[PDB]
């Protein structure tokens, strides 16, 4: 179920006998490009062929009687391990505050909506903060999706400090005993300045124990710049891949992953409120390779 | 940067990696630099803005009344129409929206707003409404009332759902009910972050419902935009306008000599 490319890679070393380190470079040069025609960014991409070049060898490819199916198995298993090898979800506490960050467009209201109702199930008491100012009706949005979901959703004032927000987040989630608060942020270019010292203001004053930059699995060669510029200037804890439901390879999230460090830890597959699940590595890896 | 001036083979090496840093793509990539090693030219930096600028050409006018305006969920379809009634009333057009997002939360309310900022009209139903019959109603609008170019927004979809290609299938149809000649203008809106993918939302809106145009938002950005390139050499569409903020004045034509300087920089 490889893409075209990985296939004809991997296949021509298939019965051609013990293979040399030319044939390995070859095969390596091949997958680098699979992963860029995958939306890997090209430095990660680069990165990522030149750790499999050295487990190949350190495994002994070049004395596999099999190394078509060595490499492939090799490319495989790294990269699975790279987009964070197992599903794995945020650490819950008695207190939750959690911000959604990203790109304008990337999925960000939605997927407020999305968690709520996912750790509504899962017995929290979730509360959704409107802090989106600029884009029109981007507060009824996120009213509407809470109205939907069940979960109430605190509307921040156009000019309104990061400081009366605070107060006004910790009254309502006194009161009403919420204990995961999910606060949609506009989309803002990582490139700008004021935007992203904004957001950096609301992080030291709200204190969130999670920033997740959300993704859109379409995102290109600029997701590496772009996790990096929010995760130095704000500081990203993990992602949320969205519109997964689409055919985009989803390289990015290679990318995103290999300048932060951090998890994915869940994934978009609908509009729906409800089309939320864990990130599978495992998926992703077969998806960017296929 | 590339070292031009420099020696061929670190010119080519570095002009490669701008290329596909720019999501230019394998494909293409390959093609620009195969023609330019046989090229034998002193001006490398010129003969590579030519090729580029040559792979982008297959005040803008619609071809008509009706701009039909298509693409996936987030591009920037809603906030472009918004940007081309500033643009087209700034040159004297009697301009109106038709709000055909009636599935997504405030997709209406979101471009009524604009519609009130600008004192552009928008035909609007209520949600749920199937948008093939309100496109109908807003072009007879159209031409009852005398208006020069009618915008129909569109919900945001996949072009993985196939059900969903269909609605936006009718949506012409039904714009073509109301006046056959119509839409003269389907214009696809890109978002400049997209690498690959685009390429293959560009092909499947193309085979639903014909594009003649696209737009690319958010070359305010650091993306380049450059899967535009594979996009007009395989589907010969022409790109119309640049998106370059959220005001409803950061629109401009497509200048493909600014966007390849853009490209390579
Ligand atoms: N198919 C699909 N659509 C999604 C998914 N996540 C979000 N969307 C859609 O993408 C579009 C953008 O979503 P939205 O939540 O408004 O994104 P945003 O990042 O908040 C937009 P802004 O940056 O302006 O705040 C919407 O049409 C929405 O339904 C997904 O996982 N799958
Ligand atoms: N920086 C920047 N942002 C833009 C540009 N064009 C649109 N946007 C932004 O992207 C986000 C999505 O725009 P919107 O017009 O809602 O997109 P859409 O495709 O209608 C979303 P849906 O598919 O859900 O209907 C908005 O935050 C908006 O301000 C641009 O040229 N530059
Ligand atoms: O809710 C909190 O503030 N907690 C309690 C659970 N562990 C970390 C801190
Ligand atoms: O849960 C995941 O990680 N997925 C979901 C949809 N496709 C790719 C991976
Ligand atoms: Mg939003
Ligand atoms: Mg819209």
């Amino acid at each position: 179920q490889l893409s075209a490319r990985l296939q004809e890679a991997i296949g021509r070393l298939r019965g051609r006998g013990r293979i040399t380190e030319e044939d390995l470079k070859a095969t390596l040069r091949e997958i680098r490009r699979a992963l860029m025609d995958a939306d890997v960014n090209l430095e990660v991409a680069r990165d990522f062929v030149e750790r499999v070049r050295e487990e190949a060898l350190g495994k002994q490819v070049l004395e596999s009687l099999t190394p078509a199916e060595v490499i492939l198995a090799t490319v495989y298993e790294a990269l699975k391990e790279a987009l964070g090898g197992e599903a794995r979800l945020p650490v819950l506490k008695d207190r939750n505050l959690w911000f959604l960050v990203g790109l304008q467009g990337s999925g960000k209201t939605t997927t407020a909506a999305k968690l709520a109702l996912y750790y509504k199930g899962k017995g929290r008491r979730p509360l959704l903060v409107a802090a989106d100012t600029q884009r029109p009706a981007a507060r009824e949005q996120l009213r509407l999706l809470g109205e939907k979901v069940g979960v109430p959703v605190l509307e921040v004032m156009d000019g309104e400090s990061p400081e009366s927000i605070r107060r006004r987040v910790e009254e309502k989630a006194r009161l009403e005993a919420r204990d995961l608060i999910l606060v949609d942020t506009a989309g803002r270019l990582q490139i700008d300045e004021p935007l992203m010292g904004e957001l950096a203001r609301l992080k030291e004053v709200l204190g969130p124990d999670e920033v997740l930059l959300v993704l859109d699995a379409m995102t290109g060669q600029e997701a590496l710049s772009v996790a990096r510029a929010f995760d130095e200037k704000v500081g990203v804890t993990g992602l949320v891949l969205t519109k997964l439901d689409g055919d985009a390879r989803g390289g990015a999230a290679l990318s995103a992953r290999h300048v932060t460090g951090k998890p994915i830890y869940f994934a978009g597959v609908s509009e729906k409120p409800e089309g939320l699940e864990p990130f599978y590595p495992e998926r992703l890896a077969g998806r960017i390779l296929g | 940067a590339i070292p031009w001036g420099g020696n061929l083979e670190e010119v080519l090496e570095e002009l490669e990696m701008a290329l596909l840093a720019a999501d230019v793509g394998l494909s293409a990539t390959e093609e620009i630099l195969q023609e330019v090693r046989a090229s034998g030219r002193k001006d490398l930096k010129e003969a590579v803005k030519e090729k580029l600028v040559g792979m982008l050409e297959p005040p803008v006018e619609p071809k008509g009344r009706v701009v039909l305006v298509v693409g996936v969920n987030g591009v920037g379809k809603t906030t472009t129409i918004a940007k081309l009634g500033r643009y087209y009333q700034n040159l004297g057009k009697k301009v109106m929206f038709c709000a055909g997002d009636t599935f997504r939360a405030a997709g209406g309310t979101q471009l009524s707003e604009w519609g009130k900022r600008l004192s552009i009209p928008v035909i609007q139903g209520p949600e749920g409404t199937d948008p093939a019959a309100l496109a109908y109603d807003a072009v007879q609008a159209m031409k009852a009332r005398g208006y020069d170019l009618l915008f129909v927004d569109t919900a945001g979809r996949l072009h993985t759902k196939h059900n969903l290609m269909e609605e936006l299938k009718k949506v012409k149809r039904a714009i073509a009910k109301a006046d056959p000649e119509e839409p003269k203008e389907v214009w696809l809106v890109l978002d400049a972050v997209t690498g690959q993918n685009g390429l293959e939302q560009a092909k499947k809106f193309h085979e639903a419902v014909g594009l003649t145009g696209v737009i690319v938002t958010k070359l305010d950005g650091t993306a380049k935009g450059g899967v535009l390139i594979p996009i007009v050499r395989t589907l010969k569409v022409p790109i119309k306008f640049v998106g370059v903020g959220e005001g409803p004045d950061d629109l401009q034509p497509f200048d493909p000599e600014a966007f390849v300087e853009a490209l390579l920089e």
